[PDB]
């Protein structure tokens, strides 16, 4: 059985969306040239299908961020007193210094996270701005930080409700499975466990290089993949020249289309794979969005009981941060600490009936014996308030054999005793 | 009609086209205090 | 597009195994609001679920304590919360109101009360003394009428 | 109401990866000949993203 317990605060990254692009059906395969597009007009509608499936990518990067980060439809506000009964959330509401109302937390993750290279893409590349800026992003957040410490779990139902912070923890330890009292006599320790493992997340993102990975990989994967389209065109593909003014300029109208039909064949090649692998990335995006829009509905707007998806632990609450193309979650949970060994018996019989516990399991120290929850130490005398009687006490196996203190014992004989005190003092006259 | 960068176009109003910036929603405050429940 | 649809299709699966065979805990899973059940229907290459949900309507505020301390021990309960009016408490669920006095069958008791942080002052009508009581009271008077010849 | 209960036991299969592979352009394409792969080094950097 344990006999303390430990809060720890765990960190999760999860991308959201990638960047949005756009090609050009002719600057990059006859740039600058009339005689290139006249003869690739005859070649079909193959940049309209590019066009299109890049149009969807777009689209679905848009609505990807647009569905995480829009769960609520009335932007609260944190009140201006900052006093959560010993609490400190200082390290995650926005701060009103920074021009940008962005947290520590935020600065550390856009600061760590870095994105002429686009001036050399002449090439027809460009890339498109996102529809939500990141000041509503951070908006989003900071409303659902203000919901979640000032109104529990409600808000994410129907009509916000207020209620205490130190409540709302009694209301989270009674869900996990301990009784709510073990709050009110250890606050003062819990917070010096919150507010200082708080503490510990700013530098453990600054700790090591590889925690945001994630995050990075994405747009790392996107710049090589533009670099190498743009530097494909360099290559000779079997003809005479990569210059498509060269050829031109020194053969004659009847043998020069061969040699540009090679080349005009082989950019088409290229485009065509990088548009299949463009694809590929999008639908892996798409799949770990939905998968981060499921984590912000549960783990955040309620308490989920699913065991190690929110974090490793029993699980109490959870808090989201924004970061370039992607969003980090907060995991708060409960952890047992040290605990101790225990003689236990499965069921106690006294009057040849047995008894079972009602809530908890039985525990003995050597001599006695006591009643107690299970994670948590916390012993009593057994009781008939504590225990429920079944059937007789010769086919369960392993019973032990124990007094039991019945409460109504205390309950009546705390006056059947000075009745018959009374009676015999009433004997006398 | 989604422009872009948080610019939104539509056609509205004697009517013309006009373009803005979105809203996120209606802004909502909840009274907290030490000893009250709803 | 078979990929996304093979996937679009195993969480349609899911919504219908966990939604209407039975009851889901997990929040805005199968609709917004406290889940209660859920209705199926076919319609061309697809499905469409009907959630009836369970959602809270007006509210009103009062005053509420952690714990109260009446006999110098602190009280808990057993499940509910402590409301007041204005004048003197009761004892509620969370999700409806239906105010009850406070009972020894509504709280239980752990270790004394100067330790724990904004506790109130107010007495327990400890319900089991009543019910002994309905046959104290009837003692007392035939003890009384013992003793009166 | 049910008067009795029965314990009974299900098996489910599920894949966990498939086979790791690796592939070869020179040898593949140009067969055992230098002029074809003297002629193939032309031909861009498809093989890298391979
Ligand atoms: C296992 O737990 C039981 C329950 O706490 C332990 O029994 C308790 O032992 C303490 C230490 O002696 C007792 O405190 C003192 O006992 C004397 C006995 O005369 C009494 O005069 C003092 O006023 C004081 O209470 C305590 O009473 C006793 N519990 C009960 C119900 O009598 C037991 O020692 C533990 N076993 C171990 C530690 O190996
Ligand atoms: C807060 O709630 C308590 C509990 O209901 C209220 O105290 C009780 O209020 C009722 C309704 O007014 C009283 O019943 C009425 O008493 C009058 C007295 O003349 C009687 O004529 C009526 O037939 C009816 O029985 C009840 O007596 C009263 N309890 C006590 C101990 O006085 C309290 O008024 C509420 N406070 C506020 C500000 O609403
Ligand atoms: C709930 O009831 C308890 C007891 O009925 C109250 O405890 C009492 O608190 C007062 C001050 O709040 C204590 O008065 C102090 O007495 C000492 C002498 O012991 C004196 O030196 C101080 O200057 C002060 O006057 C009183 O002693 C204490 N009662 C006992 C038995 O110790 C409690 O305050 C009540 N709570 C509320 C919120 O009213
Ligand atoms: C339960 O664990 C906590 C955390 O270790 C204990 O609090 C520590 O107590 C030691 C003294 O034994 C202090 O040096 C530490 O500073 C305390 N930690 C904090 C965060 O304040 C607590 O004493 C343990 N409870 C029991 C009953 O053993
Ligand atoms: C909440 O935590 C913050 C961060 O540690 C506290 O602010 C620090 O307070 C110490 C106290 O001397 C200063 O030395 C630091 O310079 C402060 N840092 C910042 C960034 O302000 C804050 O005081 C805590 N809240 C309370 C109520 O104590
Ligand atoms: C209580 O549980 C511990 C946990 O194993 C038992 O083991 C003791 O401590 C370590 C850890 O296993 C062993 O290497 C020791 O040899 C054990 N102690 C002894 C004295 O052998 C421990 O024996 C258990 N004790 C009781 C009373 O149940
Ligand atoms: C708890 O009580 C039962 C019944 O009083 C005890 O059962 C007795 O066991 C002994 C041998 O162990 C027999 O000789 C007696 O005949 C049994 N009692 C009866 C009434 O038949 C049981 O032993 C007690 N528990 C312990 C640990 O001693
Ligand atoms: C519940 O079902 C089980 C299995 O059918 C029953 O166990 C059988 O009971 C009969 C009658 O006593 C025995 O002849 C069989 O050998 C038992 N089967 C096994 C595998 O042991 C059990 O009796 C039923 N319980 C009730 C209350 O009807
Ligand atoms: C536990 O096991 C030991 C040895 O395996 C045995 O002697 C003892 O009787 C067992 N206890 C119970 C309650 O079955
Ligand atoms: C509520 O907070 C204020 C300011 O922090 C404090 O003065 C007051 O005592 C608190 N309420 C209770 C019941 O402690």
């Amino acid at each position: 059985i344990p006999t303390n317990f430990t809060i720890s605060v765990t960190t999760e990254i999860l991308p959201v969306s990638m960047t949005k692009t756009s090609v050009d059906c002719t600057m990059y395969i006859c740039g600058d040239s009339t005689e290139c597009s006249n003869l690739l007009l005859q070649y079909g509608s193959f940049c309209t299908q590019l066009n299109r499936a890049l149009t969807g990518i777009a689209v679905e990067q848009d609505k990807n961020t647009q569905e995480v980060f829009a769960q609520v439809k009335q932007i609260y506000k944190t009140p201006p007193i900052k006093y959560f009964g010993g609490f400190n959330f200082s390290q995650i509401l926005p701060d009103p210094s920074k021009p940008s109302k962005r947290s520590f937390i935020e600065d550390l993750l856009f600061n760590k996270v870095t994105l002429l290279i686009c001036a050399q893409k002449f090439k027809g590349l460009t890339v498109l701005p996102p529809l939500l800026t990141d000041e509503m992003i951070a908006q989003y957040t900071s409303a659902l930080l203000a919901g979640t410490i000032t109104s529990g779990w409600t808000f994410g139902a129907g009509a916000a409700l207020q209620i205490p912070f130190a409540m709302q923890m009694a209301y989270r330890f009674n869900g996990i499975g301990v009784t709510q009292n073990v709050l009110y006599e250890n606050q003062k320790l819990i917070a010096n466990q919150f507010n200082s493992a708080i503490g510990k997340i700013q530098d453990s993102l600054s700790s090591t290089a590889s925690a945001l990975g994630k995050l990075q990989d994405v747009v790392n994967h996107n710049a090589q993949a533009l670099n190498t389209l743009v530097k494909q065109l360099s290559s000779k593909f079997g003809a005479i020249s990569s210059v498509l003014n060269d050829i031109f300029s020194r053969l004659d109208k009847v043998e020069a289309e061969v040699q540009i039909d090679r080349l005009i064949t082989g950019r088409l090649q290229s485009l065509q794979t990088y548009v299949t692998q463009q694809l590929i990335r999008a639908a892996e995006i798409r799949a770990s969005a939905n998968l981060a829009a499921t984590k912000m509905s549960e783990c955040v707007l309620g308490q989920s009981k699913r065991v190690d998806f929110c974090g490793k632990g029993y699980h109490l609450m959870s808090f989201p941060q924004s970061a370039p193309h992607g969003v980090v979650f907060l995991h708060v949970t409960y952890v047992p600490a040290q605990e101790k060994n225990f003689t236990t018996a499965p069921a106690i019989c006294h009057d040849g009936k047995a008894h079972f516990p009602r809530e908890g399991v039985f525990v003995s120290n050597g001599t006695h014996w006591f009643v107690t929850q299970r994670n948590f130490y916390e012993p009593q005398i057994i009781t008939t308030d504590n225990t429920f009687v079944s059937g007789n006490c010769d086919v369960v196996i392993g019973i032990v054999n124990n007094t039991v203190y019945d409460p109504l014992q205390p309950e009546l004989d705390s006056f059947k005793e000075e009745l018959d005190k009374y009676f015999k003092n009433h004997t006398s006259p | 009609i989604p422009i872009g960068a948080g610019i939104c176009a539509s056609y509205q109003t004697s009517q013309s086209i006009i373009a803005y910036t979105m809203s996120l929603g209606a802004e909502n405050s909840v009274a907290y205090s030490n000893n009250s429940i709803a």
